[PDB]
């Protein structure tokens, strides 16, 4: 049911350029809209003028605002800001009624980090405190939320894809989605939910143990799978696949999608394909299936996308009234990552509490009249702790 | 698009 109604529809943007959410930060409150990360571990915000930033965060203005004394930095896979520590009292408008102190890191210096447009002036890193800069001792967000509060130690997320391009006043105007902290809203998915143990706690880790393109099985090691790792992240667009398993998947996604021939810049993710008006030909695209370790042994169950989440929608340069998408699936050197593509056909709720992450069909995927995305079980697997590489 | 933490 609305468990969660305040919490419902909190949050705005898009894969391509990340979903935020309100936040409020030092006394009197400075509101700030700030991207969910789950693939890190840092709280961070813009504290001076930026040519992308519309506003930012001001401790010269804040009475209840602490200096750390202490520099900070925090690269990412794409994208790097410099800043320095402190502390100051948070709230989130439309989340639980409560105030907390927490460690914020004032971005002094960046580099290919804010997204023109994109409407968000820093970062919420859910992660654990274990890829924390400068180190582990700096108290992630979510950590000093629930040690200071009552909150559960857990949040789900709900991120929605269009399913279509959104102009700039668009984007701002529309509900991206629900981040429900602390619990977990019915309405926002529908069949049972899934869920797969978090490896270890530092990014949101867990294991693949199979993959399928149209029922087929891709028949790689496991191990390649999760090499070096695989992480669930609502701050990375695309579906990243390791080097190995990247070619197999688009040699296998292009063999079932013959019908039809592509440049090799679509399936590289850098060129987009067009179609007249309401023609994109889905079916002739194969649904994509993740098998995940179950929580029971020998146990797993499966997650599957269709292309309506790995094609990710792009206006035409020409503006035109075709529907273009670009190939959201791309290689990677440092593991899976599970991105805002593969979560909008879910709904996925991090339970700290329990060490697991749960997935279940998004009552907000985008998909047609013959196919829908799917998360079923149980299956029997054997020996799935050997897929996590070591 | 958006790549955000190297460990």
């Amino acid at each position: 049911r609305g468990s969660f109604v305040e919490m419902v529809d909190n949050l705005r943007g898009k894969s391509g350029q990340g979903y935020y959410v309100e936040m409020t930060v030092g006394s009197p409150p400075q509101t700030l809209n700030i991207l969910v990360d789950t693939g890190s571990s840092n709280f961070a915000v813009g504290a001076a003028p930026h040519p992308f930033l519309h506003r930012y965060y001001q401790r010269q203005l804040s009475s209840t605002y602490r200096d750390l004394r202490k520099g900070v930095y925090v690269p990412y896979t794409q994208g790097k800001w410099e800043g320095e520590l402190g502390t100051d009292l948070v709230s989130i408008p439309h989340g639980p009624n409560v105030t907390v102190r927490a460690n914020i890191a004032a971005i002094t210096e960046s580099d290919k980090f804010f997204i023109n447009g994109s409407n968000w002036e820093g970062i919420l890193g859910l992660a654990y405190a274990e890829i924390a800069r400068p180190d582990d001792s700096l108290e992630p967000f979510f950590d000093s939320l629930v040690k200071q509060t009552h909150v559960p130690n857990l949040f789900s997320l709900q991120l929605c894809g269009a399913g279509f391009p959104l102009n700039q006043s668009e984007v701002l105007a529309s509900v991206g989605g629900s981040m429900i902290i602390g619990g977990i809203d019915h309405s926002l998915y529908t069949g049972s939910l899934w869920y797969t143990p978090i490896r270890r706690e530092w990014y949101y880790e867990v294991i693949i143990v199979r993959v399928e393109i149209n029922g087929q099985d891709l028949k790689m090691d496991c191990k390649e799978y999760n090499y070096d790792k695989s992480i669930v992240d609502s701050g990375t667009t695309n579906l990243r696949l390791p080097k190995k398993v990247f070619e197999a998947a688009v040699k296998s996604i292009k063999a079932a999608s013959s019908t039809e021939k592509f440049p090799d810049g679509f399936w590289l993710g850098e060129q987009l394909v067009c179609w007249q008006a309401g023609t994109t030909p889905w079916n002739i695209f194969p649904v994509i299936s993740l098998y995940l370790m179950g929580e029971v042994t020998n146990q797993s169950f499966r997650i599957t996308i269709l292309p309506q989440q790995y094609l990710r929608p792009v206006e035409d340069v020409a503006t035109s009234q075709d529907d273009c998408y670009k190939f959201a699936i791309s290689q990677s050197s440092t593991g899976t990552v599970m991105g805002a593509v593969i979560m909008e056909g879910f709904y996925v709720v991090f339970d700290r509490a329990r060490k697991r992450i749960g997935f279940a069909v998004s009552a907000c995927h985008v998909h047609d009249e013959f196919r829908t995305a799917a998360v079923e079980g149980p299956f029997v697997t054997l020996d799935m702790e050997d897929c996590g590489y070591n | 698009e958006v790549n955000x933490a190297e460990f």
